[PDB]
């Protein structure tokens, strides 16, 4: 009672049931470096302007 | 101009110039630390963007 699969059947992506759990760290990755702290808040005018030498603006 | 106006105008001038001078010193020390440690917004040289990586299953398994 064996039926030959039709054209395209054997190339299907199928689902399979299993007990074995999904590996947690398959690449054995280390802990990622901490991100640089976020800079946040209200953007205010520069204090006394550019402050380049004598410029007052 | 009376002495009081000139006197207190000078204190206004001195305050701004003192505040700016302190900020200039702070900027030089902040720049020194940010460059040495790379932990601040300045001197942030780009690394490869990780959104370019493709995580799809490949033609072979071990990758
Ligand atoms: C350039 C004029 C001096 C000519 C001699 C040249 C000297 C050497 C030049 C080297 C650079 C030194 C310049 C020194 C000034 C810069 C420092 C400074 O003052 O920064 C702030 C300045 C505005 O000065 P502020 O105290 O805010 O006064 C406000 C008044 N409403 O904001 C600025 O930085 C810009 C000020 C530049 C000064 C000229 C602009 C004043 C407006 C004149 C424009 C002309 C209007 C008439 C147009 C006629 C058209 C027919």
């Amino acid at each position: 009672g064996w039926v030959r699969p039709d054209l395209g059947d054997l190339s299907k992506v199928t689902k399979v049931k299993t007990d074995r759990p999904l590996p947690e760290n398959p690449y054995h990755s280390r802990a990622r470096p901490e991100p640089n702290p976020e800079v946040e808040g209200d953007l205010k005018p520069a204090r006394h302007g550019s402050r380049l030498f004598f410029w007052t603006m | 101009d009376g002495p009081e106006k000139n006197y207190e105008r000078t204190m206004a001038i001195l305050q701004i110039e003192a505040e700016k001078a302190e900020l200039r010193l702070k900027e030089l020390e902040v720049r020194r630390l940010m460059r040495a440690r790379g932990d601040g917004p300045w001197f942030h040289y780009p690394t490869i963007d990780k959104e370019l990586i493709d995580h799809s299953p490949k033609a072979t398994p071990d990758n």
